[PDB]
């Protein structure tokens, strides 16, 4: 268990 | 922190916000009147946020035009999770302000409050509407009294970059319609706005000045306060 819907400030 | 409530006119996901505690990511759809929103709530810490009560506000007027509707979501938030919340959306009529979403919590013994407005914004409930150029021209016509048409002439803040254009005319909600214009240069967009007991046709046209770094943009829609604001969110992108 851990991981999110990842979103991002910087990269891409 | 990060605030990018301003870098939504032309897509629907991305961070809203994000600080070295919480991350605020969104994703959202929109169809017709109607809107989602999903609000993802990441605990960036090791500790646990508690209490944690996101508030939807909504200004004097903005009430009576927009209807939002959401479930309780979790009090606690464990350190290093990620929390859901959904927001349904209702365009009852044309607006201009945006909601804020407030969120409290404690953290460790300290009080936590963030501030930051929601990305629903009028060309949201904006869809495309392909044409033929001889029908545009007619509904182009069609809206010639002066309180139909906003005009806006401004200075580029970014590149004059074509393709770029197109996509923030297309992720803005308008068709993007070749061939209308004579001038191969020039942008012609079409579509409606999505209200509760009304369908507004919008109307737009954008020119460049390569030269000057100019644009002249125009909106044509049967409603005066819908022109204004569409103009006013489609000029801020270029």
């Amino acid at each position: 268990p851990n991981n999110w819907a990842d979103f991002s400030s910087t990269w891409p | 922190f990060e605030d990018n409530f301003a870098r939504f006119v032309c897509k629907n996901n991305g961070v809203l916000f994000e600080n070295q505690l919480l991350q605020i990511g969104l994703k959202s759809e929109f169809r017709q009147n109607l809107g989602r929103m999903f609000i993802f709530y990441g605990n960036k810490t090791s500790t646990q946020f508690l209490n944690f009560t996101p508030t939807l506000i909504c200004a004097d007027d903005l009430q009576t035009n927009l209807n939002l509707q959401t479930k309780p979501v979790d009090p606690t938030v464990d350190g290093g999770a990620q929390v859901q919340q959904v927001v349904n959306i209702e365009c009852i009529s044309d607006f201009t302000e945006a909601p804020v979403l407030n969120i409290q919590f404690r953290y460790g013994g300290t009080f936590q409050n963030v501030s930051v407005k929601l990305p629903i914004t009028l060309n949201k409930f904006f869809q495309p509407t392909e044409m033929a150029s001889q029908d545009f021209f007619q509904r182009w016509k069609q809206l010639s009294n002066p309180q139909q048409e906003v005009q806006n002439i401004f200075k580029a803040k970014h590149p004059m970059d074509t393709e770029i254009t197109k996509a923030k005319i297309i992720g803005f909600g308008s068709a993007l319609l070749e061939e209308v214009d004579p001038n191969p240069a020039n942008f012609v967009g079409a579509g409606i706005i999505h209200t509760k007991t009304t369908q507004i046709g919008c109307l737009l046209r954008l020119e460049p000045n390569l030269q000057a770094q100019m644009y002249r943009l125009t909106l044509r829609t049967s409603k005066d306060t819908v022109s204004q604001r569409l103009c006013e969110l489609l000029s801020e992108q270029f």
